């Protein structure tokens, strides 16, 4: 019957761990590098993408910056085609929350609920886990800017700076020594790049290659404007902080 | 020793046999012994119950049905505990709607197709027990043998469970004297205790580890027990 | 790989069968039934000094006049427990009259079947059957005091005494030769507390055992520590008047 | 149909008619109206005859399933409030209820709740319900006192059936009392309202239209 | 009589990667060549016609298939795969978009419709991959043209020009150094062609080789005057007399 | 008795020469109790603009689902909703609610910035597209504001004047009108912006 | 039938109810208390048909209390209203309608401001200066009109909500016996025992 | 429906998926509870391994149940927080219907009653978690502390420990904590609680948490400054 | 337009004696103004010394009845045929005429039996489900014609003793079995003169510890 041909993802191991979603934590680990780095006045998204032919159109292209709203945008480390699936819930999510409290989403109502999407099925249906990690950048007036990193088992937690993709390690300990809690917007971006163009697979960094966006609160009012940078703004800010 | 097609009920074997059909098979060799027998005017259930030890008590064996059909059971009580149910309202269905007595024959069909069902799909235990169902309608008296194959059939006599094939012999001689005792329960309940001191293996029968039940012509199902079978033995 | 149904080439249900050795692991229940009550004796077995004592339960009442032990992996026995009070809370509903005990007890037994890998709207609702054994204690006026051990074998004898558990090998061979019909409430409770003590793997003291008993004019009450000190002291006696 | 319950001193008194009719026709007069839940409720049975017998006696169900799991009686706050949860769903379907649930435990001291079909749990210190409810209330709101003897407090309540079996036509038949002590209730014994009448008239003087 | 897989049967091979939409982009490598151009003023998208025998007629099968009015799709891989996804494409753009906002959905939205119907074939259980790779060519108001991909794992691409299939390693090739910003609708399908010559070794009659355009509108094909705010079709299969034209503009 | 002249209220919307207006009252009855004179009928998705009339807690019910769409559609496509595709997406959330409708009458207005088109359309309770180039109008009073606008508009006005005519035909059909009054507002839609007017009328 | 009145101030919300409940002929209680503690700083109001009021008013209660340990946060008053017109919505179109008027007053922390909603058993809120519901509101509104500043201070509110009762007391066809006043300020909810 | 049986008896008579589960339980950071004269005193190891990471908004290991309930947890992070909502709930439902705040001993009942119901249902894996269920009653000042754990069984303890190196931090208190005469305040218990943690925290004031819940609805949490203190005086006094 | 509720007259009596009871009901079966049946009994022995009968509606009170006797059965399987008791029934019965709330049964019931001490016992239902326990009741069509002639001649309610002047009430006594089937029969002689539904038969059901008897008893035809 049905029972022969069943994997089984949803057992322990014999010593108390699951296999499914450590491999799921695997194939997170080849897919292009995302860091997030908070500074006191806005947030910094920067992606490095894993395609990078000239017949590709990168330049419309979006596959690593999301908005979940207009103070929650996310970025994407893991399968791009999971990932669509959780953004549609969480959109939804976040302005159901809107519609029934005529007030912004909290940042941490946002996450919670998404995290236990993903916990949801380690838990039953033996369904495969997602294989997807998002690190929120947001902003709400309760603790200011704030960013945190949820990963395929479901635990997610704060951050200063963060990084998930190929060489976690590696990209963590450089961004360890040089951050600081004074830093500015123009101070965090000088430390973004360059901490991409230390881990690139590549000597060359360039323009094309790298997605970028921000988070600044200096929209007049008090309030904040999420721009996606155009990649000619990229191109400007590349030749301006000298990495080329 | 356990074969490779011993999984779902789904599999056959390459020799065409269903092997979980026969193992559920074994579940009635295990029981105790029990013997039915009927003659044209009366059935008669005659089991040998089991204590589980000294300090224990005896296990039920023969369950009161209606009030003209009464069933016996050899294997597992929680499988006879879903069948005998089962034939209550059964029978309750037939007296409401039609206010007909169900006929003995017509309940072993509808036994048997509630049997068939579980062993054609995946899951399901099959039942393990066997049955002697007996009972007095307008046809007479009846007596079946119900196996967990599901298959039923019409006897004058037989028995199931450990070592019946002692009294089983006793009944093929005698089948001949005991079928034209007509008009008379006492001599046929009497036929039935010889049957089953037939199967003992030097258990021996007292008071309180015997069982009979009878049904007949003017007679409801009636179970006899602890100081009404110091008669029959 | 099995499924939870399979038969064993000898005919037995292997989960159902498995169970039972599940149950030689747990604690002692030691049941002794006279014509005066019944008592229910349990070694709590507390696993550090640390652990209070006293909020472990091992006896509980589901009716008035009827009383419960467990013995196995006693979480499975929350589930039980439940049934029991609704089918005899619910039965005194329908009927103005208490349950006997003998027919509450099948009722529990028709719960145990019911595992399974699930057919069409049909509740299976284990995966494999209560990890636990019951022995209930009870009283109604038409068959005096009973005392009933249910299997997760789906199958329930009446015993004039039974003990289950990790112990019940060498308990039961001492009630064998002590028990006749002739005890009474106060000689039952000091048989339990000798028994209790020859398979019990502590020192035996007021806080790491229990007695109940269950009599008719009184109905099913557990004891405190305050009574049970007594009788410990009590058994010390007539052990060393001889 | 006329029934009443007081706080005072000593717990409450509840004092219930008897008569139950069919328009003219008086079916039977003698009618239990109050119902022993537990051996510590007592629930009162006005207006749908049907429904407040069936949905009280389930509701000492789950006064005794509610003492097995926790160990412990249960509140009065919390036996009334599991029954307008009941009648609450069934809203509109057509069932009419009434009752009293009367109880007295410790922390609380002695408690009325009266639960109505409309889905109404209130609170009180005096409660009177059904077609007589008006005559009863005259009489036992001059003679009520926080402070009362339990000679007096039975009397007073005996008193306000009366004053109601005699001007209303339904009610009628005999009068139960009920006292609801710490240790659960005492029923009273039954009184004859026809023989009952020419005793009070006797003692007091009271009723002067009645030549008799 | 039951469904009782309920199961994944993509699961993650211990070192990442799920299994079968590994296996899966296989078989699209094993396909037939496909490719797309894209210009400033329409895309052309060609793919070669494989014939069973030479008594099958090859007319009756359409390997290019119109979704939308303005949106055409072309695909490398398996072909039973391939009927059943343009059909669901077709309700799922009618009836989460036509009906309830009246235009046709803009060509980056029609994808994402497409590639969660993909995606939806490994996280629910019971299923396997589908076995085949889109190409998605099509003009929407306030972008332009676009052409995209969408892959067997949801994955999806604006590209400039693409190929995929057998010869899909050759092709990607030479259109890198080919293409060019200014570019007509009639020079793009003069490299189209030029290409798909040297990957089809059968027959290159214009009968076998089946090219679409996503151009400009037709007001003939509209079908109806009188409507000056209505447009024809942008998409537009050539007929096989036409495409014998270019061929010897070769 | 109607559920639409139980709450009250009126919506009107000319065009001129690349420009919009639309106006209403602010009043919220109860029947004959006036209760308040700051409950707005006008949202606005981005440039589009929506008056809704009747039933009030029609227009808040309807006020949170379409900006529940304008945003989701948004995020998704990544330019603002524009006036012709608002029209069919207005008209099929009401028609979905087939039987027992809301009972509104609303107006979109809004100037398409693709290709400088004036645009106005009114709907009515199940989802009848009314199109219009000249004035739409709603409410309970709709019979009034016909009779105004229909002798007082003419084709073409600049933005400075199409704020006198669109004031005076609310201004004296309210008048004229039980359950309509206090306040109104009349914005006047430019291309790049918004001027929102108080105007001052009679306060009984 | 009933009498909810509310008037804001320069600072707090005075919400004043009825204390009378009359099922048919008898008047059955005159201490009842028709309002519930949503929050530490949100007071709501109630009054309507029978029976529904208080089902309705615990409702409410819970999901708000959930949602405080939930995220260890008080809910704005703002926020709180806006959950209760969207309740009220839902079951005027399911099958069972209920009839329940409420008024919220609260004073929000984030703003410094008190907050007064009135939402109607429709599904409307409104915010207002004061409102009320019933026929007693025809009575009030017409003082309020003439009396009320928007700089008073507590003490003379009181004095105006004086006022306000002693004009129904001569007018209305109903007894109410007197009010339960309340009041919501920035120190948490406290009663006066004053009428 | 998705509903093979996961869980089932091995022939030795304990179920592996159970075993399986509490072998999870034991990599968990380490949690402490010890109950004083009228107080508890919940102290968690937290993972400060980690660098750049904000303590503000980053969930701690207590989390408050009720007013007067809070809970504490070794285990799979992720499956925590699902007790935990089921738990919220919980305490809202038993005050909307019988009135009057959940009491400890039936809260932990509610949440062991899940964790045992997930041993059962077909298609579900057990959870990985042990919980630490601390408390008062309402209108009343003994301390109740009860730890669950994934086979459903629940227990009271004096004292007790859940996770990683836990035979260790057990054995200090079974020498240091009297079973008659409890910590005298509230000031000594909480010294009592950080002096068992420092053995296999192997120090760092950072790493401490402790949360210190009072009769009456009083929960505090201790400030980073208040432990430091503590921990200097431990030291300095013990070093002493 | 179905009006799902006929009528089929009449009548039944239950009197509990101190060791004995009786239910009595005419045999007349009629719908409007005519006679459909000279013969029909309603009065069931169901097993265990219960008597039952419901009266009113025919159609569901032969169903009411029919459920019963089924319930009597699955009690026996159960509980190992254990007796239930007059008092325990009638609780059942309660949950069987409840159990329909929003499309009733249309009947009046009256059971009858012995409970645990030995003493007759009768019990009414009212059609919505409330019973409660009587010493002598009466159902059906002509019950307000028996009933007060019955509160006289058993209970002894407005006599009082000679030459006392209302000062001692009359002193009761118990009645024989004998003595009861006089009373009832002639009830019935002087219900049959006076209301149209009343006659043709009356048949009495006996309930005494040694089983049921029967007795059939002649009216008027007319």
């Amino acid at each position: 019957g049905s029972r022969r041909y069943d994997s089984r993802t949803t057992i322990f191991s014999p010593e108390g761990r699951l296999y499914q979603v450590e491999y799921a934590l695997e194939s997170i680990s080849h897919a292009g590098t995302a860091i997030g780095i908070m500074a006191s006045d806005g947030i910094v998204l920067a992606a490095e993408r894993k395609v990078t032919s000239t017949l590709l159109e990168q330049d419309t292209s979006t596959e690593k910056l999301y908005k979940l709203n207009d103070k929650i945008a996310v970025a994407v480390a893991g399968l791009t085609a999971d990932a669509e699936i959780l953004i549609n819930t969480a959109r939804i999510h976040a302005q159901n929350y809107l519609k029934t409290y005529n007030e912004d989403i909290p940042v941490e109502i946002l996450v919670r609920r998404l995290s236990d999407i993903k916990q949801g099925y380690t838990q039953h249906g033996g369904l495969r886990p997602f294989g997807v990690s998002f690190i929120y950048a947001g902003y709400d007036d309760r603790y200011g800017y704030q960013l945190y990193t949820s990963n395929p088992s479901g635990n997610y937690t704060g951050w200063k700076a963060i990084s998930v993709g190929a060489n976690t390690s590696a990209a963590q300990t450089l961004l360890q020594m040089d951050y600081k809690d004074d830093m500015k917007v123009d101070d965090a971006i000088e430390l973004a790049l360059k901490t991409l163009s230390k881990t690139t697979d590549s000597s060359a960094l360039t323009y094309d290659r790298l997605e970028f966006a921000t988070i600044r609160k200096g929209a007049n009012d008090g309030e904040v404007y999420q721009k996606i940078f155009k990649p000619q703004e990229i191109k400007d800010i590349l030749v301006k902080t000298g990495i080329t | 020793f356990r074969n490779n097609y011993d999984g779902d009920t789904v599999t056959f074997s390459p020799t065409g046999r269903l092997f979980q059909v026969e193992y559920a098979l074994e579940a009635i060799k295990q029981g105790s012994v029990t013997v039915g027998l009927r003659s044209n005017t009366h059935a008669v259930l005659v089991a040998l119950k089991r204590n589980a030890d000294e300090l224990s008590s005896y296990q039920k064996k023969i369950i009161k049905c209606d009030e003209h059909m009464g069933l016996s059971l050899a294997g597992l009580a929680p499988d006879a505990r879903v069948l005998s149910n089962y034939l209550r309202q059964q029978c309750n269905y037939s007296s409401l709607v039609f206010n007909r007595k169900l006929a003995v024959e017509r309940a072993g069909h509808l036994l048997c197709d509630k049997a068939q069902k579980n062993t054609q799909s995946y899951g399901g235990r099959p039942y393990g027990v066997g049955l002697l169902i007996i009972g007095y309608d307008k046809s007479g008296a009846h007596l079946l043998e119900f196996q967990p194959s599901g298959n039923v059939t019409e006897l004058y006599g037989t028995a199931i469970g450990a070592r019946s094939q002692g009294a089983k012999t006793y009944l093929e001689r005698t089948l001949d004297t005991f079928i034209k005792i007509d008009g008379n329960p006492d001599e046929l309940i009497k036929a039935g205790v010889e049957a089953i001191s037939q199967s003992l293996r030097d258990e021996s029968l007292t008071v309180d580890n015997l069982s009979i039940a009878i049904v007949g012509k003017d007679t409801p199902f009636t179970i006899y027990d602890g100081e009404a079978v110091a008669k029959y033995i | 790989d099995r499924g939870v149904s399979t038969f064993s080439p000898e005919g037995r249900l292997f989960q159902v069968e498995y169970s039972l050795e599940a149950i030689k692991l747990g604690s002692t229940a030691i049941g002794i039934a006279t014509k005066e009550g019944v008592v229910l004796g349990v070694e709590k077995r507390a696993t550090s000094p640390l652990l209070e004592s006293d909020s472990i339960e091992k006896i509980v009442e589901i009716d008035r006049h009827i009383g419960c032990a467990m013995s196995g992996l006693t979480a499975d026995a929350r589930s039980m427990i439940e049934h029991a009070r609704t089918a005899a809370v619910t039965h005194n509903l329908y009927y103005d009259e208490d349950i006997n005990v003998e027919s509450l007890t099948q009722s529990v037994c028709d719960l145990a079947l019911r595992f399974g890998e699930g057919a069409s709207g049909e509740e299976r609702l284990m995966s494999r059957p209560f990890g636990v054994a019951l022995l209930i204690a009870g009283h109604d006026a038409d068959d005096g005091y009973q005392l009933f051990h249910a299997e997760p074998s789906g199958t329930f004898y009446r015993y004039n005494a039974k003990a289950i558990g990790s112990g019940s090998e060498g308990a039961q061979a001492e009630l064998l030769n002590e028990w006749h019909s002739s005890l009474t409430l106060k000689e039952a409770e000091l048989l339990v507390l000798k028994i209790l003590k020859q398979v019990m793997e502590e020192k035996l003291d007021e806080n790491n055992a229990q007695l109940s008993c269950i009599t008719k004019q009184d109905g099913f009450k557990i004891y405190d520590n305050e009574k049970t000190a007594e009788l410990i002291k009590e058994l010390k006696e007539k052990e060393a008047a001889e | 149909t006329t029934t009443l319950a007081f706080r005072f001193q000593g717990g409450i008194i509840v004092a219930v008619d008897s008569r139950a009719t069919a328009g003219n026709w008086v079916a039977s007069q003698t009618v239990k109206k109050v119902i022993e839940i537990n051996p510590f409720l007592l629930g009162t049975m006005a207006g749908g005859a049907a429904d407040c017998q069936f949905w009280e006696t389930w509701l000492g169900s789950q006064c005794r399933l509610h003492e097995l799991r926790e160990k412990e009686r249960i509140s009065v706050a919390a036996a009334s409030k599991i029954l307008s949860n009941l009648v609450y769903q069934y809203k509109g379907a057509g069932l009419s209820m009434g009752t009293m649930i009367c109880g007295y435990t410790r922390k609380e001291g002695p408690t009325i709740y009266y639960v109505d079909s409309d889905g109404t749990r209130l609170k009180g210190d005096i409660f009177c319900v059904g077609s007589g409810q008006t005559f009863a209330y005259g009489v036992l709101d001059s003679n009520y006192k926080w402070d009362l003897s339990v000679e007096d407090a039975l009397y007073l309540g005996k008193r306000s059936i009366l004053a109601a079996a005699h001007r209303d036509a339904y009610s009628g038949g005999s009068v139960n009392l009920y006292h609801v002590t710490e240790d659960g209730w005492i029923y009273h014994g039954n009184h004859d309202v026809g023989e009952l009448f020419w005793k009070v008239k006797e003692e007091e003087g009271s009723f002067n239209n009645v030549i008799g | 009589m039951t469904d009782r897989y309920s199961f994944s049967l993509t699961t993650f091979s211990p070192s990442g990667k799920l299994g079968q939409i590994d296996y899966a982009l296989t078989a699209v490598k094993q396909g037939v060549t496909s490719l797309g151009i894209k210009a400033t003023n329409g895309v052309v998208i060609a793919t070669e016609k494989k014939s069973s025998s030479p008594l099958a007629m090859s007319e009756t099968l359409s390997k290019v298939s119109l979704l939308t009015p303005d949106i055409g799709a072309v695909y490398s891989g398996m072909g039973p795969d391939y009927r059943v996804l343009v059909d669901k494409s077709r309700k799922v753009a009618h009836t989460s978009y036509k009906r309830i906002y009246g235009e046709y959905p803009p060509t980056k939205l029609l994808v994402s419709e497409v590639a969660k119907i993909m995606q939806e074939a490994t996280q629910s259980g019971g299923v396997r991959p589908f076995g085949v790779s889109l190409l998605i060519a099509g003009h929407d108001e306030f972008n332009g043209f676009s052409l995209y991909q969408v892959d067997p794992s949801g994955s999806y691409f604006p590209w400039k020009a693409t190929a995929i299939g057998k010869g899909s390693v050759a092709a990607k090739t030479f259109l890198e150094k080919r293409w060019n910003d200014e570019l007509e609708l009639e020079d793009a399908i003069h490299i189209a062609l030029l290409t798909l010559k040297e990957s089809v070794e059968g027959e290159f009659n214009g009968d076998t080789i089946e090219l679409a355009i996503i151009g400009d509108e037709n007001p003939d094909l509209l079908g109806y005057t009188g409507i000056p705010t209505d447009k024809g079709p942008r998409f537009r299969k050539l007929t096989s007399q036409e495409i014998n034209d270019r061929l010897e503009a070769l | 008795s109607d559920p639409s002249s139980i709450n009250g209220g009126i919506v009107v919307a000319m065009t001129g020469k690349d420009c919009v207006a639309i106006a209403c009252d602010l009043r919220l009855g109860s029947q004959s109790l006036g209760v308040s004179n700051k409950f707005e009928k006008i949202f606005h998705y981005g440039h589009v603009f929506l008056g809704i009339t009747g039933l009030a807690t029609d227009v808040t019910t309807l006020n949170e689902m379409f900006r529940y769409k304008t945003n989701l559609y948004k995020l998704k496509e990544e330019r603002a909703i524009e006036p012709e595709t608002f029209t069919q997406l207005v008209s099929s959330s009401l028609y979905e609610r087939r039987f027992g409708p809301y009972f509104v009458g609303p107006v979109v207005a809004g100037i398409n910035s693709k290709s400088g088109k004036p645009f106005i359309a009114g709907f009515d309770l199940i989802g009848c597209i009314d199109e219009a180039k000249d004035f739409i109008v709603s409410g309970t009073a709709s019979d009034q504001l016909f009779g105004m606008c229909e002798s007082l508009y003419e084709p073409n006005l600049e933005p400075e004047d199409l704020f006198e005519t669109i004031s005076q035909a609310l201004l004296n059909a309210a008048d004229r009108d039980a359950l309509s009054g206090w306040g109104a507002v009349v914005y006047i839609i430019k291309k790049d912006e918004v001027v929102k007017r108080y105007l001052k009328m009679r306060q009984d | 039938m009933d009498i909810i009145l509310g008037i804001r101030v320069q600072d707090s919300v005075i919400l004043a109810s009825s204390k009378a409940v009359t099922r048919g002929i008898s008047v059955l209680k005159d201490s009842d208390d028709k309002t519930r503690q949503l929050s530490p700083h949100t007071l709501m109001s109630f009054a309507g048909e029978a029976g529904d009021t208080v089902q309705f008013a615990e409702y409410i209660q819970a999901n708000i209390q959930l949602y405080s340990i939930r995220e260890d946060y008080e809910l704005s008053p703002q926020a709180v209203s806006s959950f209760v017109r969207q309740e009220l919505a839902k079951s005027i179109r399911s099958r069972r309608p209920y009839q329940v008027n409420v008024l919220i007053g609260g004073y929000d922390k984030k703003k410094n401001k008190p907050e007064l909603y009135q939402i109607d058993y429709l599904g409307t809120k409104v915010e207002l200066p004061y409102g009320a519901h019933g026929y007693s509101g025809f009575y009030t509104f017409s003082l309020l009109d003439h009396h009320y500043r928007p700089d008073m201070t507590t003490e003379e509110g009181l004095d105006l909500l004086k006022l306000c009762v002693q004009e129904l007391e001569k007018r209305m066809p109903m007894d109410f016996k007197g009010v339960i006043v309340k009041i919501v300020d920035k120190d948490g909810i406290r009663q006066v025992d004053d009428f | 429906g998705y509903d093979r049986a996961l869980s089932i008896f091995s022939p030795d008579g304990h179920i592996f998926q159970v075993e399986y589960a509490l072998e999870a339980v034991k990599r968990g950071t380490c949690a402490v509870g010890v109950k004083g004269k009228n107080c508890v005193v919940l102290g968690c190891e937290r993972r400060s391994t980690l660098k750049l990471q904000d303590t503000r908004i980053t969930p701690s290991k207590v989390s408050k149940i009720d007013s007067h309930v809070v809970l504490s947890f070794s285990g799979l992070n992720a499956d925590s927080r699902i007790l935990i909502e089921k738990a919220r709930v919980e305490a809202q439902s038993h005050r909307l219907t019988l009135e009057d705040p959940v009491t400890v001993e039936y809260l932990t009942r509610y949440v062991a009653g899940v964790q045992q119901r997930y041993t059962q249902s077909g298609g579900v894996r057990p959870f990985g978690v042990s919980t630490l269920i601390a408390g008062f009653d309402p209108r009343d000042d003994e301390p109740k502390l009860y730890q669950t754990e994934p086979s459903g069984i629940y227990s009271s303890w004096s004292a007790q420990t859940i996770g990683r190196n836990s035979k260790t931090v057990r054995e200090f208190l079974e020498k240091n904590y009297d079973r008659k005469e409890p910590p005298a305040t509230v000031e000594e218990c909480v010294k009592l609680t950080v002096r068992s943690l420092l053995e296999v925290v192997q120090t760092g004031a950072k790493n401490i948490e402790i949360t210190v819940v009072k009769p009456d609805s009083d929960i505090v949490a201790l400030s980073s400054e208040e432990i430091n203190q503590y921990v200097t005086q431990i030291e300095q006094e013990k070093q002493e | 337009q179905f009006n799902p509720y006929g009528d089929n007259g009449g009548t039944i009596l239950g009197i509990a004696g101190e060791d004995f009871a009786v239910l009595a009901g005419d045999t007349r079966n009629i719908t409007d103004y005519s006679i459909n049946s000279r013969y029909e009994p309603k009065v069931f022995d169901c097993g265990d010394n219960i008597v039952m009968s419901a009266n009113g509606f025919a159609a569901d009170g032969d169903a009411l009845v029919k459920r019963f006797k089924n319930s009597v059965k699955w009690y026996h399987f159960d509980h190992n045929d254990k007796k239930l008791s007059i008092n325990s029934a009638a609780r059942n019965i309660q949950h069987l005429l409840y159990g329909k709330r929003f499309f009733p049964y249309y009947v009046h019931t009256i059971i009858a039996g012995l409970d645990e001490d030995g003493k007759g016992a009768v019990y009414s239902f009212d059609p919505v489900g409330s019973y409660e326990r009587e010493q002598c009741r009466a159902g059906g069509a002509a019950a307000s014609l028996i009933m007060p002639f019955l509160d006289n001649q058993v209970n002894f309610k407005n006599q009082y003793e000679p030459g006392t002047n209302g000062k001692v009430k009359k002193p009761l006594k118990y009645l024989s079995v004998e003595e009861v089937i006089k009373l009832v029969r002639d009830s019935f002689t002087s219900a049959t003169e006076r209301h149209i539904q009343v006659g043709d038969g009356l048949e009495i059901l006996i309930v005494t510890k040694d089983g049921v008897r029967k007795e059939f008893y002649e009216l008027k035809r007319d």
